[PDB]
């Protein structure tokens, strides 16, 4: 369960400033190591963040076309592994393509989505396929180590379903909660692009998506929080809940997708770095 | 890595090699399991799935009666898991005829097993591999469930369940009939079997095949009808058996009291929904009755002719 | 001991670690199985004793060669000729295109010759599965992994713990027969033949009961006519569902008439009526065999 | 010293979840997929899925890092 | 089966290579035939105690004979050799061998477990892992297919086991010849028939060729009640072996 999980204990950070500090530390550490081995080729932390965003989108598009069809939990786990791994490491030390392939491999193994190695590499020239399998096998344990052996990832999909059941049962003011589903799902996807997975609990994310979809439709469910969730007894908790949801919404608002030409330039820079 | 000094050998097997080591930082004795690569056919699977299962499940649990994963280092080829060092298990105590299992000892062992299991099932995890040699013990007489290599989370309607059943001596009848969806009953049945072992020092139902295991179960407890198992015939591997009458429970366990008999009957109910749960088992009058469980410190600790030429 | 240089670690089974290694004095690459005699409270494992003792006598082109045995106070080394991959990996790789029919016929011919040599030397392999059949680059296939092998100069009892995996288990074993015979190897070979032809396991059961029911669904539930004495077997139940045999025109579509007849003889319910290895070698299915 | 049962007291940092035995009483089971007879034979009920979904929905809702 | 003749031919070929050296007893400076007889009798008793098969006992005796044919052993280490041979035979033949602890216990802790393991290693080194030895039991099993009287089978097994006690007259005969002579003796005792023609064409053994071992086995049968070792007869007194030990040997053999 989430309330006593390793994700809550070690992988939920107070603010975006902590995340920026960790990523800057990883970048500076790699720069120091490279200069100790023996200047305009190193990537600034924001460029690394842009490259990580692009490769997360690439991993999403890889998982969407996977055969047999990947469940949503496996994709969420892989994306969380990607974010966690590059929180403490630098792209110029490990290529994000191999890293995201390894993240998907590890997620499939962890989430009990049984596929053999040949099936996994078939979703990618055969020679490149065996090379990719070799690199994935090489990087699996490094990825596990950089995750501190915290492998179970809690996703917002089951909390979303639970919220829908609760709304259908105890909220007759809303006629048919099912119409809230599709739009909310879209919002969830937007949440997955931002940094909110490392800052909020899955239940908070699911509730934010649901209430944002409801507000887009012109329905207000302030009573659902105040009455159904019994929050009128503790007004302070309701206040923090609204502030958390507003912070998530602002985080989605401020998100800027990677630009194609900038991504190409930075891809050339990173390829030179790994060369 | 390089912070452990191997200083013994504890056992080997198909999956892992266990030795006993020193932490060299806190100077505490630990147990290290090296995970073997298996057959050469399984040389391109990466890290073993059983090891990943154990790591991921044990990193999210913390209870006095569940084995603790202290560390999980690994060379890029071989991965090793570090657990607390436990001196024995329940199988050794059961098979050792020098020591006597008083009722208080049995109550203590059952109580710790059930407390660990209740904590486990509260987190939506099934052990699925309960047997006496998986209930470890230490010098202080603290029982801990171990060997989480078959454990899986339940509750989600996804049918990811792919066999991986316990040794057939403790397998629940619904698993012998091939159920794909199940709940806590599969653990509870095994608990009952373990209890029976503690009451007889021998395996309760020692079948040599799945059909023979079902035959032994139905001979000992009676062939279930549709009243006591409403949907039994819908299971994929269902086989019709003779209508065995069954042996009364007080005949099998002659020394057991009435409360113990009620607990055993609850643990061995054929209907998996009516079979008692760990929380319900802990509330039964057996545990709150006199005598109380033995304190952990007081638990017991383990032709011919010469030829002259 | 010092004559071999360990190239890499290939596998790690129940008792020994397998390395790919090189012979320094000759340069040939071998598979070195190391069993540490220390840490054993019983001495040499009985499986290793049986494997070495039986494999010393089995000198055939289609059986893996035990080149040398190095015995030390605390270690025991077995040297095998090295073959790069097994037939299971080959079938996985050659899926979606299919193994050519001449290659399948040649592989079955070689496997039958090896098994006949094993059986004429009163040896029961007991573990015939694709993972234990090793192929080389020259088009040859060899029986390997004689860890479960037994000599049947006297009849061999059946052990629950030591037995082939589910998919290639013979029905007499599934019904609880007391003694092994040579026909279990023939059943496994027939299952592997069908798997090679159709690119999937013939009987991919999940449990013992499921495997038995899959066999019954494909070949028909047996009775005392097709399999005399079946109703007296320990695990036979009168209430088994009575399915009807489906003709081999659909279980193995690509196979021809001779191949279907051979597969049907290999898949006989009655162990006594099941075809033998050499009688299978004399089948008209193998009139035109050539190694590709 | 006799044993006395004490329920597990794990803080969930969220709204209270109704007990499993009551789920069909308050009508939650009206909005989950019905269990097949095969599932009931195995011991799997729709109440399990409903309780799991509710517990995951209400877990850590009031928590702040 | 169609491999049955091939198996018999292979056994006939392999009994030559696994045949112990003849006359090794007088090359042993310490131990003699009487000590060997006591050891084999104790082995029979041990096999009874742990419910081992007769094939295991035959294999153990063969390993002892082969081991003593190239190594010299003090009279205090003979029982250790027997224990290691029995453990090796159990590992090769039994479905699961008894633990080494049971073996060291059955000799009232005369030797340590380490000694037993080291001597087992030494025996394996001496034999070069050649443990699949044809025995009298295997040839008797092969011959029994040409009959079907259970009393005859039990008596032939009893005579084959009796042939193990004495090393002086029987170590010069191959196991096939001993098995054939025992089968003939059992047939004559119970049914009164002779060596069947099918067995003559299968093995190539006539009555004349089996004659020497035949009179040796008959003399052994006659003097069995007075023999100092009796655990074999006590073994075959049970109804499981149809109680053929307390039968009446033929006073003449023609």
């Amino acid at each position: 369960m989430y309330h006593n999980s390793s994700q809550k204990r070690h992988w939920t950070f107070s603010s975006e400033e902590q995340l920026a500090r960790l990523r800057a530390d990883a970048n500076r550490k790699f720069r120091c190591k490279a200069v100790a081995n023996g200047d305009p080729v190193f990537l600034e932390p924001h460029e690394e963040m842009t490259l990580c965003k692009y490769y997360e989108k690439r991993l999403l598009e890889f998982c969407s076309v996977f055969k047999p069809a990947m469940p949503r939990s496996v994709v969420g786990t892989a994306c969380m592994y990607f974010k966690r791994f590059y929180l403490n490491n630098s792209v110029m030390e490990y290529h994000p393509r191999i890293i995201m392939l390894t993240c998907a491999f590890l997620a499939c193994k962890v989430d009990e989505f049984n596929v053999s190695s040949p099936q996994f590499v078939g979703n990618l020239s055969p020679l490149g396929q065996e090379k990719a399998l070799e690199q994935i096998l090489e990087y699996e344990l490094l990825l596990i180590q950089q995750l501190n052996f915290h492998l179970i990832v809690h996703n917002p999909y089951r909390p979303f379903e639970g919220f829908l059941i609760d709304l259908k049962t105890r909220y007759p003011i809303l006629e048919n909660p099912e119409i809230l589903r599709k739009t909310a799902d879209d919002f969830l996807n937007r949440i997955a692009l931002t940094d909110a997975y490392l800052l909020y609990t899955p239940s908070q994310i699911a509730l934010t998506a649901i209430l944002s979809s409801a507000s887009r439709a012109g329905i207000t469910m302030e009573s659902y929080l105040s009455e159904s969730l019994m929050l009128k007894e503790n007004r302070t908790c309701l206040s923090q809940l609204l502030d958390i949801m507003k912070s998530m919404r602002n985080l989605v608002k401020k998100y800027e997708p990677p630009r194609s030409e900038e991504v190409a330039v930075l891809k050339q820079k990173l390829e030179r770095c790994h060369s | 890595a390089k912070r452990y000094e191997k200083l013994d050998f504890l056992g080997e097997g198909q999956f892992a090699t266990v030795y006993k080591a020193r932490d060299k930082n806190t100077n505490q004795i630990v147990a290290i399991k090296k995970i073997k690569l298996g057959h050469r056919s399984e040389a391109k699977d990466g890290i073993n799935r059983t090891a990943l299962r154990e790591i991921k499940l044990l990193q999210e649990l913390s209870h006095p009666n569940i084995i603790g994963l202290l560390d999980a280092f690994g060379h890029k080829s071989n991965i090793s898991l570090v657990f607390d060092f436990m001196e024995t298990d329940l199988e050794v105590i059961i098979k050792d005829n020098s020591l006597v299992l008083t009722p208080s000892h049995i109550k203590a062992y059952m109580l710790m097993t059930l407390q660990g299991l209740e904590y486990l099932h509260q987190h939506w995890i099934l052990h699925r591999d309960l047997k006496p040699n998986n209930l470890l013990l230490d010098e202080n007489g603290v029982l801990k469930l171990a060997d989480f290599g078959l454990a899986k989370s339940f509750g989600s309607p996804n049918r990811a369940y792919t066999h991986q059943v316990v040794t057939r001596w403790y397998r629940a009848p619904e698993l012998l009939f091939g159920a794909r969806m199940y709940g806590v009953g599969v653990d509870m049945w095994a608990v009952g079997c373990i209890l029976a072992e503690l009451l007889l020092r021998v395996p309760f139902l020692p079948g040599d095949s799945d059909l023979d295991q079902l035959t032994r179960i139905f001979e000992t407890l009676g062939t279930p009808t549709e009243e006591q198992w409403p949907d039994m015939c819908s299971l994929p591997d269902y086989v019709t058996f003779k209508s065995f009458p069954g042996i009364p429970l007080h005949h099998i366990f002659s020394a057991a009291g009435d409360d113990l008999l009620d607990l055993i009957q609850g643990l061995f109910l054929f209907n998996p929904c009516a079979r008692i749960t760990a929380t319900q088992a802990l509330k039964m009058k057996y545990f709150s009755n006199r005598p109380g469980p033995t304190p952990g410190c007081q638990l017991p600790r383990p032709l011919p002719k010469k030829l002259i030429f | 001991m010092e004559n071999f240089q360990k190239v890499e670690k290939i596998g790690e089974g129940t008792y020994g670690v397998v390395y790919k290694a090189r012979n320094k004095l000759t340069g040939e690459v071998v598979a070195l199985k190391k069993i540490r005699l220390d840490t054993e409270t019983e001495g040499v494992p009985s499986t290793a004793i049986r494997e070495i003792s039986l494999l010393k006598e089995l000198n055939h082109p289609n059986i893996v060669k035990l080149l040398d045995v190095i015995h030390t106070e605390n270690k025991l080394y077995l040297v095998f000729e090295f073959l790069h991959q097994d037939l299971k990996k080959f079938m996985d790789a050659s899926a979606l295109t299919g193994i050519p029919l001449p290659l399948i016929k040649s592989y079955l011919f070689q496997l039958l010759q090896g098994l006949a040599f094993c059986h004429s030397h009163r040896v029961l392999h007991r573990d015939l599965k694709p993972q234990n059949l090793l192929i080389n680059t020259e088009g040859a296939i060899k029986l390997a992994d004689f860890g479960l092998a037994r000599a049947f100069g006297v009849p061999v009892r059946t052990y629950t713990h030591e037995v082939v995996t589910l998919w290639y288990r013979a029905p007499e074993i599934l019904l609880g027969c007391k003694y092994y015979s040579t026909a279990v190897d023939i059943w496994s070979l027939g299952c592997i033949f069908a798997e090679m032809v159709t690119r999937r396991a013939l009987f991919p059961g999940d449990s013992e009961i499921d495997q038995l029911f899959r066999i019954f669904r494909t070949l028909g539930t047996p009775d005392e006519v097709v399999w005399p004495g079946v109703t007296s077997m320990p695990d036979y139940k009168p209430s088994f569902p009575k399915w009807a045999r489906q003709d081999f025109s659909k279980v193995v579509p690509p196979l021809d008439e001779d191949g279907r007849s051979l597969l049907s003889q290999m898949l006989h319910y009655d162990p006594n009526k099941r075809i033998s290895a050499k009688a299978a070698l004399a089948h008209p299915f193998f009139q035109d065999v050539t190694k590709p | 010293a006799l044993y006395e049962y004490q329920p597990l007291q794990i803080e969930t940092y969220g709204p209270h979840v109704p007990e499993l035995e009551m789920l069909g009483r308050l009508g939650y089971l009206n909005h989950v997929r019905a269990a097949s007879p095969q599932d009931l034979a195995g011991g799997y009920t729709s109440s399990l899925a409903c309780h799991r979904a509710l517990q995951d929905a209400f877990s850590g809702l009031f928590w702040q890092p | 089966p169609d491999y049955h003749e091939d198996i018999h031919t292979y056994l006939r070929e392999m009994e030559v290579k696994c045949k112990p050296k003849v006359g090794y007893m007088k090359k042993q400076p310490d131990i003699t035939n009487s000590m060997r007889a006591i050891l084999v009798d104790w082995l029979v008793e041990v096999g009874e105690e742990y419910k081992l098969q007769n094939e295991t006992l035959h294999l153990a005796v063969n390993y002892i004979d082969r081991f003593l044919s190239s190594m010299s052993v003090l009279r205090g280490k003979l029982q250790l050799v027997g224990t290691a041979a029995m453990l090796l035979a159990s590992k090769f033949e039994e479905i699961y061998p008894p633990e080494v602890a049971e073996f060291v216990y059955i000799t009232d802790d005369t030797y340590t477990k380490k000694q037993v393991l080291r001597m087992e290693h030494l025996v394996l080194k001496v034999l070069t892992f050649d443990l699949a030895a044809p025995t009298v039991n295997q040839f008797l099993t092969q011959y029994f297919l040409h009959q079907a009287n259970c009393k005859v089978e039990s008596l032939a097994m009893f005579l084959g086991e009796l042939s193990l006690i004495d090393a002086d007259p029987y170590l010069k005969y191959l196991p096939s010849v001993i098995a054939g002579a025992a089968f003939h003796l059992a047939l004559y005792t119970v049914t009164g028939q002779s060596w069947p023609e099918s067995l003559i064409r299968k093995t190539g053994y006539t009555l004349e060729s089996l004659k020497p071992c035949l009179m040796d086995l008959h003399q052994t049968y006659l003097k069995a009640p007075q023999h100092a070792q009796q655990s074999i007869r006590e073994k075959y007194k049970n109804s499981k072996y149809h109680g053929v030990s307390l039968l009446n040997p033929p006073e003449t053999l023609n």
